[PDB]
C-alpha cells in the first residue's frame, strides 16, 4: 500500500520559486531513485532531473540547469524539488516518480504521486463575464464564460435539472493570462419556445454567482 | 533477482554441485591454484618470542568448470558473490605459524565469473615463526618468511603457482609481495628491503606428500635503529668513555675508585635494560652485548 | 570426479563415524603412533611447560572403507575429511594448558585395502618438570604422552609408528632449530599397562640441553 | 539528445481484442551489458503516469499479465493481448540510457466505434459582450468520432489565422464521442468592419466540408 | 522480567586496564503463558528442566563490558514451573569498565557500574522489575551470601544499590529504553602499599634532614647522604611506576 | 505471539541469504552505515594500533521480507537473527590485528516495509600512524576505513548515516580528548573497470593526549636532575664531594632510564620530545 503524497497546489508569480515535497508511506525509500516529471497543459511528459547511484548526485535537463534542485532524504522518506526563476511556461503538473531499490544506471517509475499543479501567472483574481450562446430537429445553446482567473469554474444548467447533452469544455488560457470556457447543451428545437434554459456559473475566488437565461 | 536466484538454483541444485569433489574431469588431474599476497601492514616482530605478526590479503585464483553459465541466458549476470562454504576451496594454510592459527581470519565471499574462474581474497592475521639473528643488534636485519601450502591436498591434487599479471598484452608472474603505495603505512621500527615470492618444489619428497610444494613469501626487513641509538647507545657509550677521566683525577681527591665502580654499576644497569629486550639464544653475542 | 563421488557414496552408505571398526566382538584396532617435530617453540621454566609444533602420524585399518579399484575407475586411494570417518581419540594426556586435541583436523588418506593414514598438525603445551639444580648449565627430559582418552587396551591397541625407527622424526632441511636448546636424544616408547580400563601409552621423549652463552655473557 | 517517435499518433481499441503500439529512437538504446533501456508509461485520464514495461521487455510489479513489450536497440513495440476498458489513455515510451532522459510524443488510445460526423453550430457574439468592446464567435462540433477534425474560420471568405483557440472534451463514457469548440476573438472595431463570418469543418464522416455562417 | 544479581566473588580491579572482574549469577524470572501447565494433569510434576535454547529469553547482557563478552558464561537449564512461570539462573564472569579515580590512590574508593539491559527489546517490549525476598521487600541491590562470600584481598565492598532507569521515552526520542545499573562502591585496603612502599619511602625521604647535623668538612659526607637519598627516591619512582594507574 | 510465528514461517519458506535482496538483480542495495563510538580503550604507540568499542549501525531494505500488518494481527516489526538473512559484508579495511568483520551476530529489527536495522557490537583494532614528534603533547589523527569487502558500488551502495560519528554514549577517556570527528564517503574508479566504483566510508578522529601523567612522572624528575647538574660548580673542591654529587646524579638518570624506556614509545619514526629532553640532560651531566 505504498503511497506518495505530494504538497498542495501552488499559485506563484513570475521570478519566484516553488518547493514541492514528495512524502512516502507504506514503504522505505532511500537517497536515490528519485525523478521529477512535469506535464504542461495539453503537452506530453517531460523529464526534469533525478538522482541515480552512478552519479551519487542530482542530474538535470539543460532547460532546468541552474534553476532546479532535487534532493531526497532517506531519514524522513521525503523527496524535494525546488525550481527557481519561475517562468510563464513553468506552469504544469509536477510529478515525482520513485523506487525503493534504485537501478544503478537508469530509473523506473513504480510509485508516483498525485501531482502538484504549479501556476506561474501575474494575473489577479478576476470573476468571469457570462454571455449567452443563443440558439439560431435539434438546437443548441450555451454560455460563454470568459476572462476569469484562477481555475476552476463550475457550470450547471437549470440548477442541475438538465444533464442530458450538456458539454462543458476545458478552459483555455488566453495570452492575457485569463481563462475562458464554453458550456453547451443540445435540446429539441420544438422546446425553444416552451422551455426555459438557464446556466448557473460559479467562480468561488471572486464569489461570482450568475444565472444567465439563454433565449433567442 | 529472479535472475541471480534462478542462476544459483541452476548451478547448485539442478546440477548437483558437490563442494567435496575437486573441479577435475578425472582424478589424475590437478587443480591449478594461483596465489598472491598483499601486505596490508607489518604489525610487529617480537624478538624475544621470535614471532612476526602481519596483516595480509591472500588472492586465490582457480577455475571451476562446474560453475560456468551462459551470461545472456541469465540476464547477462557476469559475476556472482557466494559464501566460501558453498563451493570447493583449495585449502591453503600458513604452514610455518607458531600459534595454531593455520587458516585465514575472515572467510569472505568468493567471486565466481560466468567463465568458471573463482576469485577469492580472504584477509588474515598471521603469527609466524621468524628466528632472529641478534649478531648486529640494534643494526640488524631479519629474513622472515610466510610459507603457504595445503595439508588437505598435495601436489597430486593441486598445483600451486604465482599470480600472473599483464602489461601491454604481455604476461608475467607476480614474484613479490604486493604493497599498495597509498594504503601501506610503514612499520615504526622495520623497513622492508626485499619482498620476493617463490614457488618451492622439493624433488626428494614424493608427489603425494604435503611437503612437496609450497609458495613462500619472504620479508628481508631492516631495523630502524634511531630509538635504540638515542636511548641506549649514546648514554651507554658516553658513560663507558667517562671511566677514562679517573686517570686525570688527582689521587688526593679520594674519589677515583668511586667514579670507576659507579661507571661499572651504570653498565650493569644498562645490561639489565638490554636483558629484557632480546631472546637468550647462543648463536651469537649481540653487538650491544659485545 | 563423478567416479570419486560414486565411490564416496558407496563407502559412506550405512557408515557410522562414531562406531569403532571391529568386524567381530573382541577385535582390536591397531593404531601406529608416530611424531614429526616441526619446531621446538620453547620450554617455559616459570610455567614448567614445553611448547612444540608437531605433525602426528596415525595409521590404522578400517575394514568398512575398503573397495576394489578395478570397479571404481582404478581409484586406489581417497582423501577424506577427518570428521567424516572414525578416528581413534588419541590425545596428549600430559598437556599443560588443558588442550588435548590437534590444531587442525585436515583430511585422512584412505587406501583401497582400508588402511587409513592421518597426519594432523598440532601445537602442544606439555607439562615438563624442570630439573633446576644445574640451571642454566642444565639438560631437561620433557615427554609427550600420547594415548587414547576413552578406548581401553582391549578396544584400541597402540604401537610405535615406523616405516625399527622408534624416534621422533626431525626433517633436517625444514626443521626450525631452537636457539636456546640442543636436542640430544629423541626416542619413542610404547608403555604397557601395569601387569578393564587399562590403556597403553606411546611416549615421545625430548632430552634437550640448554646452550648457556647468554648467561655466561650477562651473569 | 535521443529523439523518440511513436506510431500510431492515435490507436482506437475494441474492448476484447488485442492492440499494439510502436516506439522508435534515432540512437541505439543498448547498454554495454545488452539491456535495452526503454520504459513504457501509461497515463489514464485524470491520473498520474504509471509504468507498464521497463527495460523494453520486463513487466513492472503489479502490472497485469496483458501488457508485454519487445524491441531491438532502436525499434520497440508494446502489445496488449486483450484490451479492457481500463486501458484507455496516453502511452509514453521513454529512453533511460543517456541524460537527458526523454519521453516520446505520446500515443493516445480511445474506444473504437463507428464513424460519426459532427453537428456544426455557429453562434454570434452577444449584444452584452459587444457592450464591453470585444466580440467572440464560437463554432461548435457536437458528438463526432474520430477526434481528428479541422476547423477553418472565414470572414468574408478570407481565411483567418492566429486569432482562434480550440477546446475538446474527453471521450464520452456512454456514446463514445468527442465534442469541440473553436472561438474567434476579435475586437469590436474589427468585428464591425466585415459582414460574413463562417466556420468550415472537415471530418472523415462528412462527404464534403460543412460550412455554418451568419450575416450581422 | 524480575531481575536479581548475586555476586559470588570480586576477582580483581585492574587499574592499568580499568577493568573490574567479577563472578556473578543472574536471577531471571518471567511469565510465559505458552509454557503453562497444571501438576494435576501431569502426575504431580511441579518443575521441568529444559535447555535454555528451547525457550524464549529476554537476552540480558552487560552493556558496559570491556572485553566484548556480553552474554553469560554457562547456559544453564531454565526451570519451567506450573502456571507459566519460567526461571533462569545462569552464572557469569564479567569484565566491566570501571574508570579509576586516581586522586587519593592507594587510599581510594571506586564506584564501578554493572549495567544490564536487553540486547534486543526496547522498554515497551521488555521491562525490568527487582526481585523480592520471602519477606516481600524489594531486593534493589546486589545480593551477597554471607556464608559463602570471601572478601577480595585488596577490595572491600561497602555499598551496592541497584536502580532501574528509563529514558528516551519522548516523542522525538521514539521508543523508550531501560536498563538496570548496580553501583559497586568498593574500598581499597591499602596495607600492602603502606608496608612496602609508603613507610620505607617516608623514612628514606626523612633521612635528608640528618644532613643538617653532619659536619661541613671533607669527611662529613653531607652531600653523600642527600644525593643518595635522591637516588633511592629515583629507585622508588621506578617501583611506583609499575603500580599506579596511567 | 502466534501471528509473529506465522509471519516468520511465511517469510523464510523460500528465502535465500546468499543473494542480494532486490526485486531486480540490476538494482542497487543502499546500506546506511553509522558508527557509534562507545569507548577509546587504548592507543598503542609502539605497534600503532588504536582499539575502540563501537556499534556499527547498518540499515538496508530486504525486498522479500515484507508483509501486510493487517494480515498478521497488526504486527509492524519483529526481531530476526542476523545469521538467517543476507547482510552487507562491511570490513575494517585498515584493521591492525583484530577482527576484520562483524563477529557478534545480534538480532536485526525488521519493519513490515522490509527495512532492517542491525547494530552489532564490535571491538575495532585499526592501524593508526602515530606521530611522536610532540610526544607527550602530541595530536593524533587515526581513522577507521569501512567498506563492503566483496561488493562494488554498482551492486551495493553505502552512504554515512550522519556527517559525524555518534558520540552521545561515549565513555570519558582518561588519556585522550577527541577534538574533532568526521565521516567521509569516498569512491574509487579504475580505468580497467570504469563502470564498477569501489566505495568506502572513512571515520577520522582527531585526538589530543592528556599529558599530566608524563609531566608528573617523566618531565619533573628530569628537570630536577638538570637543576642538580649545575650545583656541583658551587661545591668547594676541598669538600671531596664534587664527584660524589655528579656521579650520583648520573646514576639517578641511569636508573630513571628504566622508567623512560618503559614509558617512551619504542619507535624510530622520530625522536620523542621527552627523549630529546632526557638526551639533553644526560649529555650535559
Ligand atoms: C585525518 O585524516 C583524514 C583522512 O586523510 C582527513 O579526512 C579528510 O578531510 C578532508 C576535509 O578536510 C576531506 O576533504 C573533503 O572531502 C569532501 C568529499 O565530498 C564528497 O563529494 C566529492 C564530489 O563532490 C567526492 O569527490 C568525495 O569523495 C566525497 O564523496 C569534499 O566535499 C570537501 O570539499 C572541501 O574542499 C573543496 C576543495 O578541495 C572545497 O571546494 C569545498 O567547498 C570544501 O571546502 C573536502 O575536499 C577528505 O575527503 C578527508 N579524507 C578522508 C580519507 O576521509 C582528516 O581531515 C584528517 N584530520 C585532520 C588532520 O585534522
Ligand atoms: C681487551 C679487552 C678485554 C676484552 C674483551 C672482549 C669482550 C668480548 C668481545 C667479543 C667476543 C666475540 C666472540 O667471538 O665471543 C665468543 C666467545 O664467547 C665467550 O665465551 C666470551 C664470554 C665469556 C664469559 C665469561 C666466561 C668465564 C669462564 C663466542 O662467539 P659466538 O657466540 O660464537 O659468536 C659471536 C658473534 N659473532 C659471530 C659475530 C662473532
Ligand atoms: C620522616 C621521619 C623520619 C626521618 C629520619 C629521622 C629524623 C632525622 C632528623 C632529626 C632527628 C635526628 C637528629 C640528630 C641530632 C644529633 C645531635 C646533634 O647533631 O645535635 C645538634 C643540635 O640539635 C638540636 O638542636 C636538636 C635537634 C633535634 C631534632 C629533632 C627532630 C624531630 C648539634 O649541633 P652542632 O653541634 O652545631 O652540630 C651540627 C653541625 N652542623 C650544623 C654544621 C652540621
Ligand atoms: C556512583 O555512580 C552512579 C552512576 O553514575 C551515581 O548515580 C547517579 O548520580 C548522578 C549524580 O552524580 C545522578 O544525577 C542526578 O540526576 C537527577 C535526576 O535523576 C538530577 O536532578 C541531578 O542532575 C543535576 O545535574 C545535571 C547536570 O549538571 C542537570 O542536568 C540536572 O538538571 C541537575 O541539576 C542529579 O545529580 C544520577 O541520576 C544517578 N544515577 C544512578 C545510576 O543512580 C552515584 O551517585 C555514584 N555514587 C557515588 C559517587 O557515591
Ligand atoms: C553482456 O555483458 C558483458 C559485460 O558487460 C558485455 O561485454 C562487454 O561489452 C562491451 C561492449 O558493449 C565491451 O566494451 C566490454 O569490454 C565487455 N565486457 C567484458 C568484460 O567482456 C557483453 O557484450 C554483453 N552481451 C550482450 C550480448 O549484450
Ligand atoms: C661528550 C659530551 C659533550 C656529550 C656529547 C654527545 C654527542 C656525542 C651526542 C649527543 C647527541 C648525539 C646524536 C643524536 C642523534 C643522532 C642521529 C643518528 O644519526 C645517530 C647519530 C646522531 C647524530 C648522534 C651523534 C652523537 C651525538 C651528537
Ligand atoms: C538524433 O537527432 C538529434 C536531434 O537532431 C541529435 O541531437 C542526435 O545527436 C541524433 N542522434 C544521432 C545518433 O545521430
Ligand atoms: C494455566 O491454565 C490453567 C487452566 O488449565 C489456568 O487455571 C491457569 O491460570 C493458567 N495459568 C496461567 C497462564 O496463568
Amino acid at each position: 500500500q505504498v503511497q506518495l503524497v505530494q504538497s498542495g497546489a501552488e499559485m506563484k508569480k513570475p521570478g519566484s520559486s516553488v518547493k514541492v515535497s514528495c512524502k512516502a508511506s507504506g514503504g522505505s525509500f532511500g537517497s536515490y531513485g528519485i525523478d521529477w516529471v512535469r506535464q504542461a497543459p495539453g503537452q506530453g511528459l517531460e523529464w526534469m532531473g533525478g538522482i541515480m547511484p552512478k552519479f551519487d548526485a542530482p542530474k538535470y535537463a539543460e532547460k532546468f540547469q541552474g534553476r532546479l534542485t532535487i534532493t531526497a532524504d532517506r531519514a524522513t522518506n521525503t523527496a524535494y524539488m525546488e525550481l527557481s526563476s519561475l517562468r510563464f511556461e513553468d506552469t504544469a503538473i509536477y510529478y515525482c516518480a520513485r523506487d525503493e531499490q534504485p537501478f544503478y544506471d537508469s530509473w523506473r517509475g513504480l510509485y508516483w504521486g498525485q501531482g502538484t499543479l504549479v501556476t506561474v501567472s501575474s494575473a489577479s483574481t478576476k470573476g468571469p463575464s457570462v454571455f449567452p450562446l443563443a440558439p439560431s430537429g435539434t438546437a443548441a445553446l450555451g454560455c460563454l464564460v470568459k476572462d476569469y482567473f484562477p481555475e476552476p469554474v463550475t457550470v450547471s444548467w437549470n440548477s442541475g435539472a438538465l444533464t442530458s447533452g450538456v458539454h462543458t469544455f476545458p478552459a483555455v488560457l488566453q495570452s492575457s493570462g485569463l481563462y475562458s470556457l464554453s458550456s453547451v447543451v443540445t435540446v429539441p428545437s420544438s422546446s425553444l419556445g416552451t422551455q426555459t434554459y438557464i446556466c448557473n456559473v460559479n467562480h468561488k475566488p471572486s464569489n461570482t454567482k450568475v444565472d444567465k437565461k439563454v433565449e433567442p | 533477482l529472479n535472475e541471480e536466484e534462478r542462476l544459483i538454483r541452476h548451478l547448485f541444485q539442478e546440477k548437483g554441485y558437490n563442494k567435496e569433489l575437486r573441479p577435475v574431469a578425472h582424478k589424475e588431474e590437478s587443480v591449478d591454484v594461483a596465489l598472491a599476497l598483499t601486505l596490508s601492514n607489518l604489525i610487529s616482530l617480537k624478538e624475544v618470542e621470535e614471532t612476526l605478526t602481519t596483516n595480509v590479503w591472500i588472492e586465490h585464483g582457480w577455475t571451476d568448470n562446474r560453475l560456468k553459465w551462459n551470461a545472456e541466458e541469465f540476464g547477462n549476470i557476469s559475476v556472482l558473490r557466494l559464501p566460501p562454504d558453498m563451493v570447493w576451496l583449495p585449502e591453503i594454510v600458513l604452514e610455518n605459524n607458531n600459534d595454531g592459527s593455520f587458516q585465514i581470519s575472515y572467510s569472505c565471499n568468493v567471486l565466481v565469473y560466468h567463465y568458471g574462474f573463482v576469485y577469492w581474497l580472504p584477509p588474515a592475521i598471521f603469527r609466524s615463526s621468524c628466528p632472529i639473528s641478534v649478531t648486529y643488534f640494534p643494526f640488524d636485519w631479519q629474513n622472515c618468511s610466510l610459507k603457504f601450502s595445503s595439508l588437505k591436498y598435495t601436489a597430486k591434487e593441486i598445483t600451486l603457482s604465482l599470480k600472473q599479471d599483464a602489461k601491454e598484452n604481455r604476461t608475467y608472474p607476480v614474484e613479490w609481495i604486493i604493497i599498495d603505495p597509498e594504503g601501506f603505512t610503514e612499520n615504526g621500527e622495520w623497513e622492508i628491503v626485499h619482498r620476493p615470492a617463490r614457488v618451492n618444489v622439493d624433488p626428494r619428497a614424493p608427489l603425494d606428500s604435503p611437503s612437496r610444494q609450497d609458495i613462500t613469501f619472504y620479508l628481508i626487513i631492516r631495523r630502524k635503529p634511531l630509538f635504540y641509538i638515542i636511548n641506549i647507545l649514546v648514554p651507554c657509550v658516553l658513560i663507558s668513555f667517562m671511566v677514562n677521566l679517573v686517570f686525570y683525577l688527582p689521587a688526593d681527591s679520594g674519589e677515583k675508585t668511586s667514579v670507576a665502580i659507579s661507571v661499572l654499576l651504570a653498565q650493569s644497569v644498562f645490561l639489565l635494560l638490554i636483558s629484557k629486550r632480546l631472546p637468550a639464544t647462543s648463536m651469537a653475542i649481540p653487538l650491544i652485548g659485545k | 570426479s563423478e567416479a570419486e563421488g560414486r565411490l564416496r557414496e558407496k563407502l559412506f552408505s550405512g557408515y557410522d563415524s562414531s562406531v569403532r571398526p571391529a568386524r567381530e566382538v573382541g577385535d582390536r584396532v591397531r593404531v601406529s603412533v608416530g611424531l614429526i617435530l616441526a619446531q621446538l617453540i620453547s620450554l617455559n621454566e616459570k610455567d614448567e611447560e614445553m611448547s612444540t609444533k608437531v605433525y602426528l602420524d596415525l595409521e590404522w585399518t578400517d575394514y568398512r572403507l575398503s573397495w576394489d579399484p578395478a570397479e571404481h575407475d582404478g581409484i586406489d586411494s581417497l582423501r577424506i575429511t577427518a570428521e567424516s570417518v572414525w578416528l581413534p581419540d588419541v590425545v596428549l594426556l600430559n598437556n599443560n594448558d588443558g588442550n588435548f586435541d590437534v590444531a587442525l583436523d585436515i583430511s585422512v588418506v584412505v587406501s583401497s585395502d582400508g588402511s587409513v593414514r592421518w597426519q594432523p598438525p598440532g601445537i602442544y603445551r606439555s607439562s615438563c618438570s624442570i630439573q633446576v639444580t644445574y640451571f642454566p648449565f642444565d639438560w631437561q627430559n620433557c615427554t609427550m604422552v600420547f594415548s587414547s582418552y576413552s578406548y581401553d587396551s582391549s578396544e584400541v591397541s597402540l604401537q610405535t609408528g615406523l616405516g625399527g625407527h622408534q624416534e621422533i622424526h626431525i626433517h633436517e632441511g625444514t626443521f626450525i632449530e631452537n636457539g636456546q636448546w640442543e636436542i640430544i636424544h629423541k626416542p619413542s616408547r610404547l608403555i604397557q599397562p601395569p601387569g578393564e580400563g587399562q590403556r597403553q601409552e606411546v611416549i615421545f621423549y625430548l632430552i634437550i640441553r640448554r646452550k648457556p652463552l647468554f648467561y655466561l655473557v650477562n651473569v | 539528445d535521443i529523439v523518440m517517435t511513436q506510431s500510431p499518433l492515435s490507436l482506437p481499441v475494441t474492448p476484447g481484442e488485442p492492440a499494439s503500439i510502436s516506439c522508435r529512437s534515432n540512437q541505439s538504446l543498448l547498454h554495454t551489458k545488452g539491456y535495452k533501456y526503454l520504459n513504457w508509461y501509461l497515463q489514464r485520464p485524470g491520473q498520474s503516469p504509471q509504468v507498464l514495461i521497463y527495460f523494453a521487455s520486463n513487466r513492472a510489479p503489479g502490472v497485469p499479465d496483458r501488457f508485454s513489450g519487445s524491441g531491438s536497440g532502436t525499434d520497440f513495440t508494446l502489445k496488449i493481448s486483450r484490451v479492457e476498458a481500463e486501458d484507455v489513455g496516453v502511452y509514453y515510451c521513454m529512453q533511460g540510457l543517456q541524460i537527458p532522459f526523454t519521453f516520446g510524443p505520446g500515443t493516445k488510445v480511445d474506444i473504437k466505434r463507428t464513424v460519426a460526423a459532427p453537428s456544426v453550430f455557429i453562434f454570434p457574439p452577444s449584444d452584452e459582450q459587444l457592450k464591453s468592446g470585444t466580440a467572440s464567435v464560437v463554432c461548435l462540433l457536437n458528438n463526432f468520432y474520430p477526434r481528428e477534425a479541422k476547423v477553418q474560420w472565414k470572414v468574408d471568405n478570407a481565411l483567418q489565422s492566429g486569432n482562434s483557440q480550440e477546446s475538446v472534451t474527453e471521450q464520452d463514457s456512454k456514446d463514445s464521442t468527442y465534442s469541440l469548440s473553436s472561438t474567434l476573438t476579435l475586437s469590436k472595431a474589427d468585428y464591425e468592419k466585415h459582414k460574413v463570418y463562417a466556420c468550415e469543418v472537415t471530418h472523415q464522416g462528412l462527404s464534403s466540408p460543412v460550412t455554418k455562417s451568419f450575416n450581422r | 522480567i524480575s531481575l536479581k544479581v548475586t555476586l559470588t566473588n570480586l576477582i580483581s580491579l585492574n587499574e592499568k586496564e580499568e577493568t573490574l572482574t567479577t563472578s556473578v549469577w543472574i536471577g531471571i524470572d518471567w511469565q510465559d503463558y505458552r509454557l503453562n501447565y497444571s501438576k494435576d494433569d501431569f502426575g504431580g510434576i511441579e518443575t521441568l528442566r529444559v535447555p535454555s535454547e528451547l525457550v524464549w529469553l529476554p537476552e540480558i547482557v552487560l552493556e558496559n563490558n570491556i572485553d566484548g563478552q556480553f552474554g553469560v558464561a554457562y547456559d544453564a537449564n531454565v526451570l519451567v514451573y506450573e502456571g507459566g512461570s519460567v526461571t533462569w539462573l545462569p552464572p557469569a564472569i564479567y569484565r566491566s569498565v570501571c574508570a579509576v579515580e586516581v586522586t587519593y590512590f592507594p587510599f581510594d574508593w571506586q564506584n564501578c557500574s554493572l549495567i544490564f539491559r536487553s540486547q534486543t527489546y526496547n522498554a515497551e517490549e521488555v521491562e525490568f522489575t527487582f526481585a523480592v525476598d520471602n519477606d516481600g521487600k524489594t531486593i534493589n541491590k546486589i545480593d551477597i551470601d554471607t556464608e559463602a562470600y570471601t572478601e577480595n584481598g585488596e577490595w572491600a565492598i561497602d555499598f551496592c544499590p541497584g536502580v532501574i532507569r528509563r529514558h528516551h521515552g519522548g516523542a522525538t526520542d521514539g521508543p523508550g529504553e531501560t536498563d538496570v545499573i548496580y553501583s559497586l562502591i568498593i574500598r581499597r585496603k591499602p596495607l600492602f602499599y603502606v608496608i612496602n612502599i609508603i613507610v620505607p619511602c617516608v623514612l628514606i625521604s626523612g633521612l635528608v634532614l640528618l644532613a643538617y647535623f653532619l659536619p661541613a668538612q671533607a669527611g662529613g659526607q653531607k652531600c653523600t647522604v642527600s644525593i643518595n637519598v635522591l637516588l633511592a627516591q629515583t629507585v622508588f619512582l621506578f617501583l611506583i611506576a609499575q603500580k599506579i594507574p596511567e | 505471539s502466534e501471528h509473529e510465528t506465522r509471519l516468520v514461517a511465511k517469510l523464510f519458506k523460500d528465502y535465500s541469504s546468499v543473494v542480494r535482496p532486490v526485486e531486480d538483480h540490476r538494482q542497487v542495495v543502499e546500506v546506511t552505515v553509522g558508527l557509534q563510538l562507545i569507548q577509546l580503550i587504548n592507543v598503542d604507540e609502539v605497534n600503532q594500533i588504536v582499539t575502540t568499542n563501537v556499534r556499527l549501525k547498518q540499515q538496508w531494505v530486504d525486498y522479500n521480507l515484507k508483509w501486510n500488518p493487517d494480515d498478521y494481527g497488526g504486527v509492524k516489526k519483529i526481531h530476526i537473527p542476523s545469521e538467517k538473512i543476507w547482510r552487507p559484508d562491511l570490513v575494517l579495511y585498515n584493521n591492525a590485528d583484530g577482527d576484520f568483520a562483524i563477529v557478534k551476530f545480534t538480532k536485526v529489527l525488521l519493519q513490515y516495509t522490509g527495512h532492517i536495522t542491525w547494530t552489532p557490537p564490535a571491538i575495532f583494532k585499526s592501524y593508526c600512524e602515530i606521530i611522536v614528534t610532540h610526544f607527550p603533547f602530541d595530536e593524533q589523527n587515526c581513522s577507521m576505513k569501512l567498506g563492503t569487502w566483496t561488493y562494488d558500488g554498482s551492486v551495493v551502495a553505502i552512504n554515512p548515516e550522519s556527517d559525524q560519528p555518534d558520540l552521545s554514549n561515549f565513555m570519558e577517556s582518561g588519556e585522550w580528548v577527541i577534538k574533532e570527528s568526521r565521516g567521509w564517503k569516498h569512491s574509487v574508479t579504475y580505468s580497467c573497470c570504469p563502470d564498477t566504483p569501489y566505495l568506502d566510508i572513512t571515520y577520522h578522529f582527531v585526538m589530543q593526549r592528556l599529558p599530566l601523567y608524563f609531566i608528573v612522572n617523566v618531565i619533573i624528575p628530569c628537570l630536577l636532575f638538570s637543576f642538580l647538574t649545575g650545583l656541583v660548580f658551587y661545591l668547594p673542591t676541598d669538600s671531596g664531594e664534587k664527584m660524589t654529587l655528579s656521579i650520583s646524579v648520573l646514576l639517578s638518570l641511569t636508573v630513571f632510564l628504566l622508567v623512560i624506556v618503559e614509558l617512551i614509545p619504542s619507535t624510530s619514526s622520530a625522536v620523542p620530545l621527552i627523549g630529546k629532553y632526557m638526551l639533553f640532560t644526560m649529555v650535559f651531566v
